[PDB]
């Protein structure tokens, strides 16, 4: 069930 | 962590959480010990008895933080890992001899209330606290027991044990790049580290400096929190040669 | 230098909940 992380540390 | 408590805010400030890129996931735990280096257990990123293999780009770190799955905004800061140091020498074939990893960060993470890093022991604090019946502590967002996850961060206390009842536990070669923690049996109180504790720090508080020291790193254990077993954790000060090295060339 | 002092801790001269039980193993 986690939360998603901002997207710019995925990149 | 079982049989442990909620940690209090800022309480492990250097406690690290490695996380799966995809699916997004609990990996493992890992310490910080400077601005830009960050370390675990080997097995954590390389065990191919389970197909486990993690290169750089699989991974994130997360620092400063408390909830397990919360993104927690403003406090928990993201790093990308540049590079990761195995020792050459781990024995995944076997017994997890040597269980240690580094992982340089990409950039280096500001520290804060929330994200500090731990000392790693010299011999002298290494030969003065590494003894049966002192304790240390165990942090992680692993399982609560070994057959169900945590809110927030876990902590427990346990005290090492002597070598050879670490060896009489255990049908497993132990080296003395390994300590063993926990209580026994007949002490009534128990806890231990689990599944998804690997990788995560097993700490003293120096009485001569008031400063926390990582002895240990959460490794391997029959089960979690069985009576008659105990954990096992890579001894942090044996293998300080080899981390010297790395942060040195690297 | 600054290594394991924590901020809301060492840094304040604030004790956490159980590091008590750690020095009382330090025999
Ligand atoms: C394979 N392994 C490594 C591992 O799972 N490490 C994670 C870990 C960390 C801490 C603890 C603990 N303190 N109880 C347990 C597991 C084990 O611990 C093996 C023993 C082993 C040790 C060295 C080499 C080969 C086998 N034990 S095991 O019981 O398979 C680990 C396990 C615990 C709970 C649920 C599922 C699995
Ligand atoms: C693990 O992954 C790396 C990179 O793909 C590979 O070179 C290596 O042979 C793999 N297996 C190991 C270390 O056992
Ligand atoms: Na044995
Ligand atoms: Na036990």
């Amino acid at each position: 069930d986690f939360e998603e992380i901002p997207e710019e540390y995925l990149q | 962590i079982v049989e442990g408590s909620d940690a209090e805010i800022g309480m492990s400030p250097w406690q690290v959480m490695l996380f799966r890129k995809s699916p997004q996931e609990l990996l493992c735990g890992a310490s910080l010990i400077s601005d830009r280096w960050v370390l675990t257990a080997a097995h954590c990123l390389l065990y191919p008895p389970w197909d486990k293999n993690f290169t750089e780009n699989d991974l994130l770190v997360r620092i400063g933080k408390h909830s397990r799955t919360r993104y927690e905004r403003n406090i928990e800061k993201i790093s990308m890992l540049e590079k990761i140091y195995i020792h050459p020498r781990y024995n995944w074939r076997e017994n997890l001899d040597r269980d240690i990893a580094l992982m340089k960060l990409k950039k280096p993470v500001a520290f804060s209330d929330y994200i500090h890093p731990v000392c790693l022991p010299d011999r002298e604090t290494a030969a003065s606290l590494l003894q049966a019946g002192y304790k240390g502590r165990v942090t992680g967002w692993g399982n609560l027991k070994e057959t169900g996850q945590p809110s927030v961060l876990q902590v427990v206390n346990l005290p090492i044990v002597e070598r050879p009842v670490c060896k009489d536990s255990t049908r497993i070669r132990i080296t003395d790049n390994m300590f063993c923690a926990g209580y026994k049996p007949d002490e009534g109180k128990r806890g231990d580290a689990c599944e998804g504790d690997s990788g995560g720090p097993f700490v003293m508080k120096s009485p001569f400096n008031n400063r926390w020291y990582q002895m240990g790193i959460v490794s391997w254990g029959e089960g979690c929190d069985r009576d008659g077993k105990y954990g096992f954790y890579t001894h942090v000060f044996r293998l300080k040669k080899w981390i010297q090295k790395v942060i040195d060339q690297f | 230098a600054d290594c394991g002092l924590r901020p809301l801790f060492e840094k304040k001269s604030l004790e956490d909940k159980t590091e008590r039980e750690l020095l009382e193993s330090y025999i």
